[PDB]
């Protein structure tokens, strides 16, 4: 998972600075290795609720 | 007209694998698009619906 | 109400039999069983009958005719044969797949009062006293039940 988080791919959504996931198999790979969800996983890193 | 339902692979695959277990293998692989693919195509419905 | 269709070896038919007469509580009269406890018996003969399904085997018998009137088990045997042989069972992730939407965080375990809840009124009529009976010592401190340890056991033993 530690050299599976290298291959994140992330692009503006609507050129207005906000990250979305480009790629999200290697999303997926990540999620499946620690078992978690690769939705809640790549909505967390686009948006962090503090 | 349109598709008004919408919904994630992932978020699919864990609500609607009850559906056809056998697809989509508990823990054995790493892929959104094939596996809810698979598992609507088991699904036997209007494949032309979604 | 069934027909003879298939038949295992006479032996697996002696065991059934001595079980039977295990549980046979008629003293004199052993030919006859119990019409509605012996699917009671077929539970307990390593098959899982529905509430549903073990009732119109017997075509449709009143609680009357499950109890007072007896019956011939022998004449049954073809059809318990042939419940054993349909396979109208899940796999066991079939099962922990099916309780698993029954959570709300993920952690791989279930809440117990809930699932008694759901085991005793969701689903078939059950009384409660067997549900804690069934997860008695499955149940745990914070009563997060392992499903998944907790259903192989069950269709296991």
């Amino acid at each position: 998972a530690i050299m599976h988080f290298g291959n994140m791919k992330f692009k503006l959504k609507q050129r207005e600075e906000q990250a979305e996931p480009d790629g999200t198999e290697e999303a997926d790979k990540s999620a499946y290795l620690m078992g978690l969800n690769s939705a809640d996983l790549l909505k967390g890193l686009c948006h962090p609720r503090v | 007209k349109g598709f008004p339902n919408r919904i994630l692979y992932g978020d699919f695959r864990q609500r609607y694998r009850i559906l056809n277990p056998a697809a989509i293998p508990e823990g054995q692989f790493i892929d959104s698009r094939k596996g809810a693919e698979k598992l609507l195509s088991s699904l036997d419905i209007d494949h032309n619906q979604y | 109400a069934s027909k003879i269709k298939i038949e295992f070896t006479p032996e697996q038919i002696e065991e059934f039999k001595e079980a039977f007469m295990l549980f046979d509580r008629t003293p004199k009269c052993e030919m006859k069983i119990t019409y509605g406890q012996c699917g009671d018996v077929l539970r307990a003969l390593g098959q899982n009958p529905t509430q549903a399904e073990v009732l119109r085997v017997l075509g449709k018998p009143r609680q009357e005719e499950l109890n007072t009137k007896m019956m011939d088990f022998e004449t049954f045997l073809p059809m318990l044969q042939h419940i054993s042989k349909n396979k109208d069972t899940g796999t066991y992730e079939d099962f922990v797949e099916g309780l698993r939407v029954f959570d709300k965080e993920g952690n791989g375990t279930v809440m117990g009062a809930e699932l008694r809840h759901v085991l005793a009124t969701l689903g078939e009529r059950l009384t409660e006293d067997e549900v804690e009976k069934l997860m008695a010592g499955q149940e745990d401190s914070n009563g997060c039940i392992n499903y998944e340890a907790f259903v192989k056991h069950i269709m296991s033993s």
